[PDB]
């Protein structure tokens, strides 16, 4: 369960500043290691973040058309794996294209989605020899990824809390006559929430509740009494204020998110390929 | 890494175990799925009656898992004729097993491999559930499991009838079998095949009916059986008091839903009655 | 030295989850898929799925890193 999970204990961070510090530390550590080992070829932390967002989108696309049909829990686990890995690692050291496939592979294993390695690499849009090489790279990086996750493999996603909240709304909140009308829109917000760092900063229950209440807000429906009455937050005013602040910060995170730009990602991909070819 | 190998503990088909410094280290598909299962489940669980995963590492596709070192297991206790199993000792073992199982089920995980050799004991007499290589989360509707889990002697009748969807009963039934093995010092239902296992279960406990198990014939591998009267529980366990017999009956109910859960078993009069469970430091050691 | 049961006291940092046996009475089970007779025979009930979903929904809702 989340309330005593490794995700809550170790992989939920206090602020975006802490995440930026971790990523800058990873970038500077790679720079120091390369200087001791081996220039403007180096990537900046914001460039690394842009490439990480692009390859998270690529991982989403790969998991979307994966045959057999990938459970959404597996996709969430793989995306969280990617985020956690590149919290403490530089894309110039470990290429995101292989790391994301390793994340998908490990997530398939962890979430008990039985898919054989040949049919895992058959989903790749590459030649059979390319698929074999990619399989070899994934097998090389599997233990590396597991080590960099600190052997914390169970990932608590917001989908089951979303289902539980929908059940609770259907049962105890008749004011919202049909909570199902909130699903689609809320799901959309969930996806957008996944694009930010919210998964490293907020609980899955908070993320699901924020998605549902934002869907209600775009629907023109106020369910403040659901927090107040149903969740008994009228008793704890500070708890209600903290929850509302968490949701507002989450919405601000979504509104401040910027998609990677195609020219920027092309230039940064050239720089990343130069980094991997060199050193 | 930081572990000096001390002794060779045992070797199985699946892994090899070493006593190292005191801990126990267990060694194109990539990293093996059972080791990943153990890692992913034991990292999210923390209870005195569940084996603790202290560390893990490896190289390439091989991996080693570090656990607390255990002195013995319940199988060695049962098979040791010199050891005398008092009702206090049996209650202590059952209490520790059920507390671990209650913690496990509360976090929505089925062990699915409960047996005396998977119930490990340390030098302080603290029993812990081990060998989570078959453990799996439960409570998900779409998640369908295989019915070939649990060792056949401890397999529940619903599993032997091919149940894909199941709950804590598949552990509780095993618990009951373990309890029976604690009372008789021999395997309760030592079948040599699934059909033989079902036949032994029905010849000992009686052939279940619709009243005892409303949806019995709906299981895809259900087999019709000759109506057996079954041996009365007090005849099988002549030394078992009424409270222990009630516990056994609750653990061996054919209906998995009606079968008592770990919490309900812990609430039974047997555990709160005299004599109290033997303290862990006073439990017998082989 | 007599044993006495006490339920596990693990903080969930969220709203209280209704008891498993009272899910049907409170009306929760009307909003989850009913278990098939085979699932019921195996010991799986819709109450399990509903309870797990509610527990996941309420877990750590009030927690701050
Ligand atoms: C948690 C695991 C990795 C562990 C911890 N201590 N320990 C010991 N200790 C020695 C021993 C000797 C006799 C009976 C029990 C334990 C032996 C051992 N043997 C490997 C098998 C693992 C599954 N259960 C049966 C066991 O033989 N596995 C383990």
């Amino acid at each position: 369960m989340y309330h005593n999970s490794s995700q809550k204990r170790h992989w939920t961070f206090s602020s975006e500043e802490q995440l930026a510090r971790l990523r800058a530390d990873a970038n500077r550590k790679f720079r120091c290691k390369a200087v001791a080992n081996g220039d403007p070829v180096f990537l900046e932390p914001h460039e690394e973040m842009t490439l990480c967002k692009y390859y998270e989108k690529r991982l989403l696309e790969f998991c979307s058309v994966f045959k057999p049909a990938m459970p959404r829990s597996v996709v969430g686990t793989a995306c969280m794996y990617f985020k956690r890995f590149y919290l403490n690692n530089s894309v110039m050291e470990y290429h995101p294209r292989i790391i994301m496939l390793t994340c998908a592979f490990l997530a398939c294993k962890v979430d008990e989605f039985n898919v054989s390695s040949p049919q895992f690499v058959g989903n790749l849009r590459e030649s059979p020899l390319g698929q074999e090489k990619a399989l070899e790279q994934i097998l090389e990086y599997e233990l590396l990824l597991i080590q960099q996750l600190n052997f914390h493999l169970i990932v608590h996603n917001p989908y089951r809390p979303f289902e539980g909240f929908l059940i609770d709304l259907k049962t105890r909140y008749p004011i919202l006559e049909n909570p199902e009308i909130l699903r689609k829109t809320a799901d959309d917000f969930l996806n957008r929430i996944a694009l930010t760092d919210a998964y490293l900063l907020y609980t899955p229950s908070q993320i699901a509740l924020t998605a549902i209440l934002s869907s209600a807000s775009r629907a023109g429906i106020t369910m403040e009494s659901y927090l107040s009455e149903s969740l008994m937050l009228k008793e704890n005013r500070t708890c209600l204020s903290q929850l509302l602040d968490i949701m507002k910060s989450m919405r601000n995170l979504v509104k401040k998110y910027e998609p990677p730009r195609s020219e920027e990602v092309a230039v940064l991909k050239q720089k990343l390929e130069r980094c991997h070819s060199a050193e | 890494k930081r572990y000096e190998k001390l002794d060779f503990l045992g070797e199985g088909q699946f892994a090899t175990v070493y006593k190292a410094r005191i801990v126990a280290i267990k060694k194109k598909d990539g990293i093996n799925r059972t080791a990943l299962r153990e890692i992913k489940l034991l990292q999210e669980l923390s209870h005195p009656n569940i084996i603790g995963l202290l560390d893990a590492f490896g190289h390439k596709s091989n991996i080693s898992l570090v656990f607390d070192f255990m002195e013995t297991d319940l199988e060695v206790i049962i098979k040791d004729n010199s050891l005398v199993l008092t009702p206090s000792h049996i209650k202590a073992y059952m209490l520790m097993t059920l507390q671990g199982l209650e913690y496990l089920h509360q976090h929505w995980i089925l062990h699915r491999d409960l047996k005396p050799n998977n119930l490990l004991l340390d030098e302080n007499g603290v029993l812990k559930l081990a060998d989570f290589g078959l453990a799996k989360s439960f409570g998900s509707p779409n998640r369908a499991y295989t019915h070939q889990v649990v060792t056949r002697w401890y397999r529940a009748p619903e599993l032997l009838f091919g149940a894909r969807m199941y709950g804590v009963g598949v552990d509780m039934w095993a618990v009951g079998c373990i309890l029976a093995e604690l009372l008789l010092r021999v395997p309760f239902l030592p079948g040599d095949s699934d059909l033989d296992q079902l036949t032994r279960i029905f010849e000992t406990l009686g052939t279940p009916t619709e009243e005892q198990w409303p949806d019995m014939c709906s299981l895809p591998d259900y087999v019709t059986f000759k109506s057996f009267p079954g041996i009365p529980l007090h005849h099988i366990f002549s030394a078992a008091g009424d409270d222990l017999l009630d516990l056994i009956q609750g653990l061996f109910l054919f209906n998995p839903c009606a079968r008592i859960t770990a919490t309900q078993a812990l609430k039974m009069k047997y555990f709160s009655n005299r004599p109290g469970p033997t303290p862990g430091c006073q439990l017998p050691r082989p | 030295a007599l044993y006495e049961y006490q339920p596990l006291q693990i903080e969930t940092y969220g709203p209280h989850v209704p008891e498993l046996e009272m899910l049907g009475r409170l009306g929760y089970l009307n909003h989850v898929r009913a278990a098939s007779p085979q699932d019921l025979a195996g010991g799986y009930t819709s109450s399990l799925a509903c309870h797990r979903a509610l527990q996941d929904a309420f877990s750590g809702l009030f927690w701050q890193p």
